C-alpha cells in the first residue's frame, strides 16, 4: 500500500492505490483503500485488508450510534480515538493497521488524524502511510505549500500515489481521488496507472529513467 | 445475591416504592434554580434546628461535578452521594474518550439513567 | 536387524534375519546380512546399510591382499581389521558387526564389534535391534560344545522370538555353517519357524 | 508437536456474465502425494440461488459452509422468508471468518450468484474475511496458474486494437454462458498438466433467474 | 534473504514454424525497492540466444563466463557453437558448482544452422537440462508463465503470431508479479534474420 | 497435544454391488516393540455398520465406549430402535466427525484414522474416512495409513470409478481385499499375519469373520539371492 | 518519543521534551507535545512504547482530575508522584506491562518549594535536582554535575537546558527535532515558544 | 518419479514414468529417466534431477575407458561399484537414486543403488515417491520363470501403477528390454495414455493486439 | 556511513555523501569523507560495514593507480566499473565478504559523456542517470523520477541536489551531519566547499 492525505488552504486531499498482494503474488488490482463513513468523514486503509476492513466499517457503525444518542455529528477527535482505543485492547495480538481519519466538522474545521495498530494516535497537517510511503513523502513534500489551489493539490495527491506506484513493488492499480471540503467529500474518479503514467511523462517531461 | 423485586406494580397500576421516594424528596431541605440571560442561580435552604455546627467542613448542598457543571438535591443525604460520584467518574470518562467535557443535558441523561436502573433491578430500592 | 553367531563341537554357525527398512517400510524382504571376507571368515552386518556393506567391501580386500603375501589370515586378524576401521572413524559410522571364521588350530571363533570399536571374543554373539528380545532366551539355552543339529534350533529358535517381537526383524532366517568339511548354507521360512 | 492445519489441494475458479454467474471446481482431494478421492465434491448450492466453494484445508472449509448454510436457515426464521441477496451473503460470511481471526479458517472462499439488479456477481475473501466483488476470480492451488490467462481473456488486459498505435484499448464486454464455459474448460486443462494436485474431473455450477444447472467433465487422472 | 528472488525478473521461450521466440522483462530491484529499468536480461553468442533469470550479479558473471568459453570454442573450433552444443556447456558449467552454486535460472533458443531444427532448452541452478518441443520458462513468475504459456500456445505459428502469443504470455504474468515488469523486450528469430522489439506495458 | 504410545497399523476397504467389505490386522504395537497380538480393530454398530480404526488404541478404546453408549442412548425412547429408527452408517459417521474436528480444535485431538462401512436402509452402500484433523472423504475404495499407499492402487484396479461397481461380485471384492493383505504383510514393518475381516451386504446382512491368516505367500526365490553386489556364494 | 529532561532551580521546575515521532525509516512528526498537565501547579513528561505512553499519560490526568474535583482541593506533587509510582509498580507484573518511563514536576504551594520526580517503568521513584530518561541521560548527568547550583533562576535554568539541547545535538545519533519546554511554578504551568 | 526393473527368462528389463517436477509444478511432461551406462547396460534415476545425469554420465565415460582399456565389453557389477563407491564418498549429498541393469560376459544381472552408497540385488525392484504402488503391483503378480513379452506387461503394469496413483509420477512409460546374445531395444514412449485433448478455443490473435514501442534488425553475422 | 547519492547531468557527474562516523550512542566525527580518487576523471563514494569500506576503497584506489603508472594512460569508467564488480563478485563468495556498497562518477575523454555506475556489495552494477544506496533511495528515487531531465546544467544538478539533501533532513531518523559534494567532469574532480 501507498496511502496519502494533507490539510490545505481549500480542505483536505486524500489520495490512494488499489493493490493488493501476498507476498509477490499481486493478488488484485482494483481494491478500495477508501471508506465513506459519513458525508463528512473518511478512512484510509492500509495493513491487513480484513483489519482495516472490518474494524473501519465497525467505526462507522459507532459513529452512527453517536449521532443517533446525541443528535449530532461525531467529531473526527472522538471518532479516531474509538477506533485507537479499540486497536490498543488488542495490543500485542498481532492486528496490522494504518490508518487516517479525515474529515471536517465546524468546532474543529478540516482534520486530519493517523492512527495505528501499536496505539499510535496523531493529529497533523501532513501524513503518507504504507509500505510506499517514503515515494509519496519525496515528492509531496518538495512540491508542498499552504496556498496550492483546489486543482493543482488534486494533481499533487494524484502525481505523489503515482510515483510511489511506479518505484514500490507492492503499490500500483489505480489511484483513488477525494476532496473533503467545508460541505463534505467529493469523489474525484478512479485513475488506472496503465493509462495515467504515460500521459504524465509526455505532458509534463518527468520519468526520463523509463524507455520512452 | 439478594434478588428480591422491590419495586413492582400495584393494581391501579403504581410503583409504590417509586412514589414513596418522592416523599422522602418532599421531606428533604427546599432547593431551587433560576436561569437568567447570562447566568444560573442555584439557591438551597439549611434548617436552623442544628447550632453548634462547623460549616467549614460539613457538606455543602451544593457540588461541582465538573469545572463547568453543578447539581444540588433534595431528599437523602447520602443516597446523593452515590449519584454525584457516579456523575463525577462519568464526567472524566467522557472527557478522556470523545475529548471533550459533557453537555448538561448529557450529564442530566446519565444521572437520570442511573436513578431509573434502580426502579427495575432486583434487590434495590 | 537381528543377527547372532554361535561356536560349538564341530565349528561355528551364523545366523540372521533378510529384512531391511526406512522408517515402516521394508524396502527388501530378501536381504543377505550374512557376507563373506574370506573362505571361512565371514561376518554379521548390522545398523547402517551402506556403511557396513563399505566397511566389509574394505575388508575383503584387505584379507584378499594379507593372504596374497602371508597365506590364510586368522580371524582375529579379520576381526582387528573391522575394528581398525570402526574405531578410527566412530564418528561417521552406524555399523555394529559380528565376526566369525574356521580355523584349524583355533576351531571356531566369535568376535563381536558394537558402535564404539571395541572386541569382544566370545563363545557365542548377539546383535542389532532385535537382540534385546532373547538375552534372556539365549543365555538359559546356550551350552558350549553343541552338535550342528542342536546349533541350528537353538539359532532357529532364538531368531524366530527375536523376529516374532522385533518389527525391524522378519523375512526369512539365513544361516551359514562354518566346519572344516566346508561352507552350507542354510535358508528356513516362515511357515516352518513362525509356529516353532 | 500437533500440527492442527492440512492441505488438500485442488483449485476453483468463478466468472460472472450479464445475467448468469459460474462457480467451477475440480473433483480430486489429496494429502501429500496421495489421492484420498477422484470425486469428492467443495462447490455446493446454499440456497437463495447462491453458490460456494471454500479451498484449502478441507475441514474448515467443510464447517464454513456447513455455518454459512446453516446461517442462510436462519436468516428465513427471523426475518419473514426474505431472500439473502449476494451482498449481504458476503458480509455475513466476512463475520464468519473474523470471528476466527486468531485461529484461523485456512481456506479461499469464493461465492456466485445474481445481484439484485439481476446481474452476475462473484465474490472472493482470503482467509480471516476480507472481500471485494470482481467479475473474475481463481483460488487455490493452481490459482496463480488460471488468474493470469483470465486478465486477459475476460477482462482484456494488455490487449489493444489492432492498427491504432496502441492508443486504443480492446472494448470491454459481456461473454455468453457457452464463451465462459470454453473458458473454464480450458483452463482446468491447462492446470490439470501442469500441477499436480489438479485432475480427475471438474463440476461446474451455473446460476441464472431459472435456478441452479450441473455440467460435469473428465479430467485427466494422472 | 532468498537469493533467486531477490532482484527480480523473467524470461521465456517459444518455438514456432521455421523460427523460435525469447522473451524478458527489464526490470532490476531490492525486495521493494525498483532500482533500473534497462537491465536486459537476454545475451547472445553468435546466433545462440540465452536469457537468465535470479540473482543479478550472478546473471552478469554467467554472461561474461559464457561470452569468454564461447569465444575461445570459435578460435579453436573455427565455426560458431551450436545450441545442441551449447545448452552442454551451460549444463557442464553449472554442475561444477553443485555445493556453491550460482543463483540462476538460465534458457536457451535458436536455430541450428546445419539442419534448421528450432530449438529451446531450460536449467535449474546446478545444471539440469529441460528440454521441450513448445516453451521454456523461467524467474519469479514462472508460475504465471507456466499457466499462460499452457493455454495460450498452439504449434507450428508464423514468425508473426508466435510475436503475439509470447509478448502476451509475458505481459499478463508480469503484471501478476511484483519483482517483475518495467518493460519488455522480445526477440523473434528466422533462419538468417532476427528482430527485437520493445514492449509497451503498465510501470507499476 | 498429544503423542501416540500404543498404535495400529493400516485399515482398508471398498464397495461392491451389493454392499461394502472392510478389514484391519489385529497388530498392537508399541513403538518398534510388537506388543500386543489379540487386539480387534473393527467394531460393529448393529447389523449394518462396522467402524475400522488406526492410530492410538487408548484413544480407539474411548471410541469404542462412545459408541457402544450411542446404541444405549438411540434405545432410550424409541419402540422402533430395531426398525425404522434405528442407527444409520451414516448417522454414526457424522458423530464422530463432529467429534474428531471439535478435539482438534481445542488442541487436543484423537490420533486416529476411522473408516465407517455400512449398508443404508434404501440399500445404498456407505464408506468414508475420518481422521484426527477432522478431514473427511468419500470413494469406492478407502484405506489408511500404509494401505493408503499400497492397497489403494491394488484395489482401484478392480473398481476404478462408479461405473465398476456393479459389475463386481463379493467373490471377486473379497478376493482383492485378502490379497492387498498379504502385501501389507510384505511391506509394513508394523504388520501382523493375524487379521479380521467384515462384509456388509444388503441382503444376506452382516458376515463377522475372526482369526483370518495370509497364506499362499511367496518366499522361495530368497534361496537363490546371495550377498548385495559382487558375493557369489 | 526518546529525550525527557527535567531541571529543578530556586523557584521552578523546567522540563523539556523531544517534538519527534519516528516510526521505521519516516519521521511522521515534528511538533508532538510529549507531556499532561495532571494539576494546576503539577506536569508529567513522558516517553517508551507506543501507544502506552500517552494511554498511561492520559489514565493518570483523568484519575488526578477526578481527585481535585472530588475533594475540591489539590494534590501535593509527592502525593501525585507516589499514586503514579504504585500504578506503575502494579503494572509490571501485569500479563502485559505499561512501558512508560516519565518525570513529574510541580511547584509545591503549601511548602513554597519545587519539586522534580524520575520515576522509571519498573516503578522506580527518586527526587531529584535535575533528570533524564534513556540515552539522554549519559551526556547531560555529567554536564548538569559540573554547570549546576541550587540557588540558580529560571532564566540561569533556561540557559543550563540550552548547553543541554546543544550537546545531545552534537552527539547523538538521532534527530529529535528540537525540544519542547515549559516552566512550573508558583504561578502555575506556561510554555515557551521561542526555544 | 516412478522407476522399476524386472528379470526373465534370458535377460532383465527396466521402466519409468517421464513427469519431472519442481515443487507442485509439472516442469517436464515427457523427459528421460533411461540412461545408458554402456551400450547394453542401462540404469533408471529417480531423485535429484541432475545428480543423477551427472552420475551416470561419469561412470559412463569411466566405464569406455575401461572397456578399451581391457578390451572387454563392461560388467554390470563394475558400474554397480563405481556408483556406489562414489555415492558413499559424498554421504548423501549427492541425491540419485538409480536402479541398474544389464547384460554382460557372465550373464544377466538387476541392482539398486540408493544415495548413501547402499546396494541390494533382486528379481524385481522400485524405486522413488511412487515404489510403493509399483511394488504392490510387483508384489502381486510377479512369479519365477517370466517370459520377455510377460516381464514388459509386469514392468509397464508397475509403472503404470505409479503413473496413476502417485502425484510425483505422471505422464508416459519409457521401457528398456536386455536380453542375452541380442542388441539392447530401447523403446522411448511405449506406452502414451495421457495424451492432452483438444482445446475448446483457438487463442491464435488478431495481428497488431499487442502494443510496441521500438523496432531494430539485430545483427548475428560477423 | 550511510548516505551517498549520485546525479549525471548534461556535462557533469555529482556524488553527494554524508559527513557523520557513528559508533553507539556517539558521533565520533562530523567532517568524514567517503571518497576517494580513482584517477583523475574518476571518482567513487562508499558506504557500509565499519572497516570494511575504507579497506576496500583504498585496495582499488591502488590498483587504478598502478595501472596508469604501468599503461600511462586513464582507464574508462566502463572499464574501472567493471574491475570493481569483478572484485565484488569474488568477495561474495569468500570467507569473509567486503560489505560495501559504492557509487562510480566518471567523465569518459574519449566519447565526451559523464557516466554514474552504481554497485552493491553482491557485485549488481548499473549505469544510471542518477543513483542511490541503503535507505537513501526510498525517497530520492520518486523526487528524481519527478524532477530530473537529461539535458540540465552543472548548476541546475545542484539545486536538484539540494532537494533531496533538504528531503533526507526533513524525513530521515538519523542526524548525517551534512554532505560533502564533489563534482566531475572534463576538468577533472573539485570539491563544493559551501553546502
Ligand atoms: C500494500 C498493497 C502492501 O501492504 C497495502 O498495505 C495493502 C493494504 C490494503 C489492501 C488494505 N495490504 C495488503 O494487500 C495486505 C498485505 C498484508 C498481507 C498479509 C498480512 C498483512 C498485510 N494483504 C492482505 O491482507 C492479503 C489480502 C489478499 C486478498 C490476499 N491477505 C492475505 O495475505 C491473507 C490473510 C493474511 C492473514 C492475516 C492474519 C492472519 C492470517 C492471515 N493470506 C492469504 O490469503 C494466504 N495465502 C495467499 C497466498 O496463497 C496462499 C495463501
Ligand atoms: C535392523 C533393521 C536394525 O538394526 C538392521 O540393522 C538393518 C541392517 C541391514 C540392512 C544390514 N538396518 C537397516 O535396514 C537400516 C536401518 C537404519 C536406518 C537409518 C540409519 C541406520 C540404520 N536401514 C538402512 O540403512 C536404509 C537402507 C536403504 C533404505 C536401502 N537406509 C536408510 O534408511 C537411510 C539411512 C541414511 C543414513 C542415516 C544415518 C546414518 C547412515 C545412513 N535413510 C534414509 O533414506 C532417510 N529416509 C528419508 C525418507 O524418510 C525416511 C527416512
Ligand atoms: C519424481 C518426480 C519424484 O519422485 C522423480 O524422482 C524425478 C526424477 C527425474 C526427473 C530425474 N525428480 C524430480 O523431478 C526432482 C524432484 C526434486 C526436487 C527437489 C529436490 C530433489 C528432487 N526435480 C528436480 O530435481 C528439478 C529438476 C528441474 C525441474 C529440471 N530440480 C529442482 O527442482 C531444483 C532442485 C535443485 C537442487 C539443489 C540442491 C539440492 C537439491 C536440489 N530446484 C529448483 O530449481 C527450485 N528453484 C527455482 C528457482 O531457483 C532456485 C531453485
Ligand atoms: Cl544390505
Ligand atoms: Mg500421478
Ligand atoms: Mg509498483
Amino acid at each position: 500500500t501507498t496511502t496519502l492525505a494533507f490539510r490545505f488552504q481549500g480542505g483536505i486531499i486524500v489520495a490512494v492505490d488499489s493493490r493488493a498482494t501476498a507476498g509477490n503474488w499481486v493478488a488484485s488490482q482494483t481494491v478500495k483503500k477508501v471508506i465513506e463513513i459519513n458525508p463528512f468523514l473518511l478512512g484510509t486503509m492500509a495493513g491487513g485488508v480484513a483489519d482495516c476492513q472490518f474494524w473501519e466499517t465497525w467505526l462507522g457503525s459507532q459513529c452512527r450510534l453517536h449521532e443517533l444518542r446525541e443528535k449530532e455529528r461525531i467529531s473526527v477527535a472522538a471518532a479516531s480515538k474509538i477506533l485507537s482505543n479499540l486497536v490498543y485492547q488488542y495490543k500485542g495480538a498481532g492486528l496490522s493497521m494504518g490508518t487516517m481519519i479525515c474529515g471536517y466538522t465546524r468546532k474543529e474545521g478540516p482534520t486530519i488524524y493517523y492512527v495505528d495498530s501499536d496505539g499510535t494516535r496523531l493529529k497533523g497537517d501532513i501524513f503518507c502511510v504504507g509500505s510506499g510511503q517514503t515515494f509519496a513523502y519525496g515528492v509531496l513534500d518538495s512540491n508542498y505549500k499552504w496556498d496550492l489551489s483546489v486543482e493543482d493539490a488534486l494533481y499533487l495527491g494524484k502525481r505523489s500515489i503515482l510515483a510511489a506506484a511506479h518505484r514500490d513493488a507492492y503499490s500500483g492499480g489505480s489511484v483513488n481521488l477525494y476532496h473533503v471540503t467545508e460541505d463534505g467529500w467529493i469523489y474525484h474518479g478512479n485513475h488506472d496507472v496503465g493509462e495515467l503514467f504515460w500521459k504524465v511523462k509526455e505532458e509534463e517531461g518527468s520519468f526520463n529513467n523509463v524507455i520512452g | 445475591g439478594y434478588d428480591r423485586a422491590l419495586s413492582i406494580f400495584s393494581p391501579d397500576g403504581h410503583i409504590f416504592q417509586v412514589e414513596y421516594a418522592l416523599e422522602a424528596v418532599k421531606r428533604g431541605t427546599c432547593a431551587v434554580g433560576v436561569k437568567g440571560k447570562n447566568c444560573v442561580v442555584l439557591g438551597c435552604e439549611r434548617r436552623s434546628t442544628l447550632k453548634l455546627q462547623d460549616t467549614r467542613i460539613t457538606p455543602s448542598k451544593v457540588s461541582k461535578i465538573d469545572s463547568h457543571v453543578v447539581l444540588s438535591f433534595s431528599g437523602l443525604n447520602a443516597d446523593s452521594r452515590i449519584l454525584i460520584e457516579k456523575a463525577r467518574v462519568e464526567a472524566q470518562s467522557h472527557r478522556l474518550t470523545l475529548e471533550d467535557p459533557v453537555t448538561v443535558e448529557y450529564l442530566t441523561r446519565y444521572v437520570a439513567g442511573v436513578q431509573q436502573r434502580y426502579t427495575q433491578s432486583g434487590g434495590v430500592r | 536387524t537381528s543377527i547372532m553367531a554361535v561356536t560349538f563341537k564341530d565349528g561355528v554357525i551364523l545366523g540372521a534375519d533378510s529384512r531391511t527398512t526406512t522408517g515402516a517400510y521394508i524396502a527388501n524382504r530378501v536381504t543377505d546380512k550374512l557376507t563373506r571376507v574370506h573362505d571361512k571368515i565371514w561376518c554379521c552386518r548390522s545398523g547402517s546399510a551402506a556403511d557396513t556393506q563399505a566397511i566389509a567391501d574394505i575388508v575383503q580386500y584387505h584379507l584378499e591382499l594379507y593372504t596374497s603375501q602371508y597365506g590364510t589370515p586368522s580371524t582375529e586378524t579379520a576381526a582387528s581389521v573391522f575394528k581398525e576401521l570402526c574405531y578410527e572413524n566412530k564418528d561417521n559410522l552406524t555399523a555394529g558387526i559380528i565376526v566369525a571364521g574356521y580355523d584349524d588350530k583355533n576351531k571356531g571363533e566369535v568376535y563381536t564389534i558394537p558402535l564404539g570399536g571395541s572386541v569382544h571374543k566370545l563363545p557365542y554373539a548377539i546383535a542389532g535391534s532385535g537382540s534385546t528380545f532373547i538375552y534372556g532366551y539365549c543365555d538359559k539355552n546356550f551350552r558350549e560344545n553343541m552338535s550342528k543339529e542342536e546349533t541350528v534350533d537353538f539359532i532357529k529358535h532364538s531368531l524366530s522370538q527375536a523376529i516374532k517381537w522385533d518389527g525391524s526383524s522378519g523375512g526369512v532366517i539365513r544361516m551359514v555353517v562354518l566346519t572344516a568339511a566346508g561352507v552350507e548354507r542354510l535358508i528356513f521360512y516362515p511357515d516352518e519357524y513362525e509356529q516353532l | 508437536q500437533f500440527n492442527p492445519y492440512g492441505d488438500n489441494g485442488g483449485t476453483i475458479l468463478g466468472i460472472a456474465g450479464e445475467d448468469f454467474a459460474v462457480l467451477a471446481g475440480d473433483t480430486r482431494n489429496i494429502t501429500d502425494y496421495s489421492i484420498n478421492s477422484r470425486y469428492e465434491p467443495k462447490v455446493f448450492d446454499c440456497g437463495d440461488n447462491i453458490v460456494m466453494s471454500a479451498n484449502g484445508f478441507a475441514a474448515d472449509g467443510d464447517a464454513l459452509v456447513k455455518r454459512f448454510k446453516n446461517s442462510v436457515k436462519w436468516y428465513h426464521f427471523d426475518h419473514n422468508d426474505k431472500k439473502l441477496s449476494i451482498n449481504s451473503a458476503a458480509r455475513n460470511i466476512q463475520h464468519l471468518l473474523y470471528g476466527k481471526r486468531f485461529f484461523p479458517y485456512y481456506v479461499h472462499t469464493i461465492i456466485a450468484g445474481l445481484d439484485e439488479d439481476g446481474k452476475g456477481a462473484v465474490y472472493s475473501f482470503d482467509p480471516v474475511g476480507s472481500y471485494e466483488r470482481e467479475q473474475c476470480r481463481a483460488g487455490g492451488a493452481a490459482a496463480s496458474l488460471i488468474m493470469p490467462f483470465l486478465d486477459n481473456q475476460v477482462n482484456f488486459k494488455n490487449q489493444y486494437e489492432p492498427g491504432t498505435n496502441g492508443k486504443v484499448k480492446k472494448p470491454l464486454k459481456y461473454l455468453s454462458v457457452e464463451e465462459v464455459i470454453k473458458l473454464v474448460r480450458d483452463s482446468f486443462t491447462s492446470a490439470t498438466e501442469r500441477h499436480i494436485q489438479v485432475g480427475d474431473g471438474l463440476e461446474i455450477l451455473i446460476v441464472t433467474k431459472d435456478g441452479v444447472r450441473k455440467e460435469f467433465y473428465e479430467l485427466k487422472r494422472d | 534473504s532468498d537469493p533467486s528472488s531477490i532482484n527480480g525478473g523473467i524470461v521465456v521461450a517459444m518455438t514456432g514454424k521455421d523460427c523460435v521466440a525469447i522473451a524478458c522483462d527489464l526490470r532490476l530491484g531490492s525486495q521493494s525497492l525498483g532500482v533500473s529499468n534497462k537491465f536486459e536480461k537476454i545475451f547472445h553468442y553468435g546466433h545462440v540466444f540465452l536469457g537468465i533469470t535470479g540473482l543479478a550479479t550472478d546473471v552478469t558473471t554467467l554472461n561474461e563466463m559464457f561470452r569468454y568459453k564461447t569465444n575461445l570454442y570459435k578460435l579453436k573450433e573455427e565455426r560458431a557453437i551450436e545450441p545442441e552444443t551449447f545448452t552442454q556447456l551451460v549444463s557442464s558449467s553449472l554442475y561444477e558448482r553443485r555445493f556453491g552454486p550460482y543463483f540462476v535460472g538460465p534458457v536457451v533458443a535458436g536455430i541450428n544452422s546445419k539442419s534448421g531444427k528450432p530449438f529451446i532448452a531450460g536449467f535449474d541452478l546446478i545444471g539440469c537440462i529441460d528440454e521441450a518441443k513448445d516453451f521454456i520458462v523461467s524467474g519469479t513468475a514462472s508460475d504465471q508463465l507456466f499457466g499462460m504459456c499452457e493455454s495460450l500456445y498452439e504449434p507450428n505459428l508464423e514468425p508473426e503470431d508466435l510475436f503475439e502469443t509470447i509478448s502476451q504470455a509475458l505481459l499478463n504474468a508480469a503484471d501478476r508479479d511484483a519483482l517483475s515488469g518495467w518493460g519488455a523486450v522480445v526477440y523473434i528469430i528466422k533462419k538468417d534474420e532476427v528482430v527485437k522489439r520493445y514492449l509497451k506495458m503498465r510501470q507499476d | 497435544t498429544q503423542q501416540p504410545i500404543v498404535t495400529g497399523t493400516s485399515v482398508i476397504s471398498m464397495k461392491y454391488d451389493n454392499g461394502v467389505i472392510i478389514a484391519a490386522d489385529n497388530l498392537g504395537s508399541y513403538g518398534s516393540l510388537l506388543r500386543f497380538n489379540g487386539v480387534e480393530r473393527l467394531i460393529p454398530v448393529g447389523d449394518n455398520t462396522v467402524v475400522g480404526i488406526s492410530g492410538d488404541i487408548s484413544d480407539m478404546q474411548h471410541i469404542e465406549r462412545l459408541l457402544k453408549d450411542l446404541v444405549t442412548e438411540n434405545a432410550y425412547d424409541n419402540p422402533l430402535a430395531d426398525a425404522e429408527e434405528a442407527l444409520e452408517p451414516s448417522y454414526i459417521f457424522e458423530y464422530l466427525a463432529t467429534v474428531m474436528y471439535q478435539r482438534r480444535s481445542k488442541m487436543n485431538p484423537l490420533w486416529n484414522a476411522i473408516i465407517v462401512a455400512g449398508v443404508q436402509s434404501n440399500g445404498d452402500q456407505f464408506l468414508r474416512y475420518v481422521n484426527l484433523l477432522g478431514v473427511t472423504y468419500s470413494s469406492p475404495t478407502l484405506a489408511t495409513g500404509f494401505g493408503a499407499h499400497m492397497a489403494n492402487p491394488l484395489l482401484r484396479k478392480v473398481v476404478d470409478r462408479e461405473s465398476d461397481i456393479p459389475k463386481t461380485t463379493v467373490q471377486v471384492a473379497e478376493e482383492a481385499i485378502v490379497n492387498a493383505m498379504r502385501v501389507l504383510y510384505y511391506r509394513d514393518a508394523r504388520s501382523s499375519r493375524n487379521f479380521s475381516l467384515a462384509i456388509i451386504d444388503k441382503n444376506t446382512g452382516l458376515t463377522f469373520k475372526k482369526n483370518l491368516q495370509v497364506e499362499n505367500m511367496k518366499w522361495d526365490f530368497a534361496k537363490d539371492i546371495k550377498g548385495y553386489g559382487t558375493q557369489k556364494i | 518519543m526518546d529525550i525527557i529532561l527535567g531541571i529543578r532551580v530556586q523557584d521552578s521546575v523546567i522540563l523539556a521534551s523531544s517534538k519527534a515521532v519516528t516510526r521505521g525509516i519516516s519521521v511522521l512528526k515534528d511538533s508532538d507535545d510529549k507531556t499532561r498537565q495532571l494539576s494546576p501547579h503539577t506536569l508529567m513528561s513522558f516517553a517508551g512504547e507506543a501507544g502506552d505512553t500517552v494511554q498511561f499519560a492520559e489514565y493518570i490526568q483523568a484519575n488526578i482530575q477526578l481527585y481535585s474535583i472530588r475533594e475540591d482541593y489539590e494534590l501535593s506533587p509527592q502525593a501525585v508522584s507516589s499514586f503514579v509510582r504504585q500504578e506503575l509498580a502494579k503494572s509490571i507484573r501485569s500479563r502485559r506491562p505499561y512501558q512508560v518511563n516519565v518525570l513529574i514536576g510541580g511547584y509545591d504551594k503549601k511548602k513554597n518549594k519545587p519539586e522534580l520526580y524520575q520515576i522509571d517503568y519498573l516503578g522506580t521513584k527518586v527526587e531529584l535536582p535535575y533528570g533524564a530518561h534513556g540515552y539522554s541521560g549519559f551526556y547531560t548527568f555529567s554536564l548538569l554535575d559540573h554547570h549546576y547550583r541550587p540557588d540558580m533562576t529560571t532564566e540561569e535554568g533556561l540557559d543550563l537546558l540550552k548547553l543541554c539541547v546543544q550537546e545531545l545535538e552534537k552527539r547523538m545519533p538521532m534527530d529529535f527535532k528540537g525540544v519542547i519546554v515549559k516552566i512550573v511554578d508558583k504561578d502555575g504551568i506556561r510554555q515557551v515558544d521561542d526555544f | 518419479t516412478t522407476i522399476v526393473g524386472v528379470k526373465f527368462n534370458n535377460g532383465v528389463v527396466i521402466a519409468a514414468d517421464t513427469r519431472s517436477t519442481q515443487g507442485p509444478i509439472v516442469a517436464d511432461k515427457n523427459c528421460a529417466k533411461l540412461h545408458r551406462i554402456s551400450p547394453k547396460i542401462w540404469c533408471a534415476g529417480a531423485g535429484t534431477a541432475a545428480d543423477t545425469e551427472a552420475v551416470t554420465q561419469l561412470i559412463g565415460s569411466n566405464i569406455e575407458l575401461h572397456s578399451l582399456y581391457t578390451s572387454r565389453e563392461p560388467r554390470v557389477v563394475s558400474a554397480l561399484q563405481m556408483l556406489k563407491q562414489h555415492l558413499f564418498k559424498y554421504q548423501g549429498h549427492i541425491g540419485a537414486y538409480l536402479i541398474v541393469a544389464g547384460v554382460d560376459p557372465t550373464g544377466s544381472h538387476l541392482f539398486s543403488i540408493h544415495a548413501h552408497g547402499s546396494t541390494d540385488v533382486g528379481y524385481y525392484l522400485s524405486l522413488g515417491s511412487g515404489s510403493l504402488a509399483a511394488m504392490a503391483v510387483l508384489e502381486s503378480h510377479w512369479k519365477q520363470d517370466l517370459t520377455k513379452e510377460e516381464a514388459i506387461k509386469l514392468a509397464s503394469d508397475a509403472i503404470q501403477a505409479g503413473i496413476w496413483n502417485d502425484l510425483g509420477s505422471g505422464s508416459n512409460v519409457d521401457v528398456c528390454v536386455m536380453e542375452i546374445g541380442k542388441d539392447a531395444e530401447y523403446l522411448r514412449n511405449y506406452l502414451t495414455p495421457n495424451v492432452r485433448e483438444e482445446k475448446q478455443k483457438s487463442y491464435k490473435f488478431p495481428r497488431g493486439t499487442t502494443a510496441v514501442l521500438k523496432e531494430s534488425i539485430v545483427n548475428i553475422c560477423d
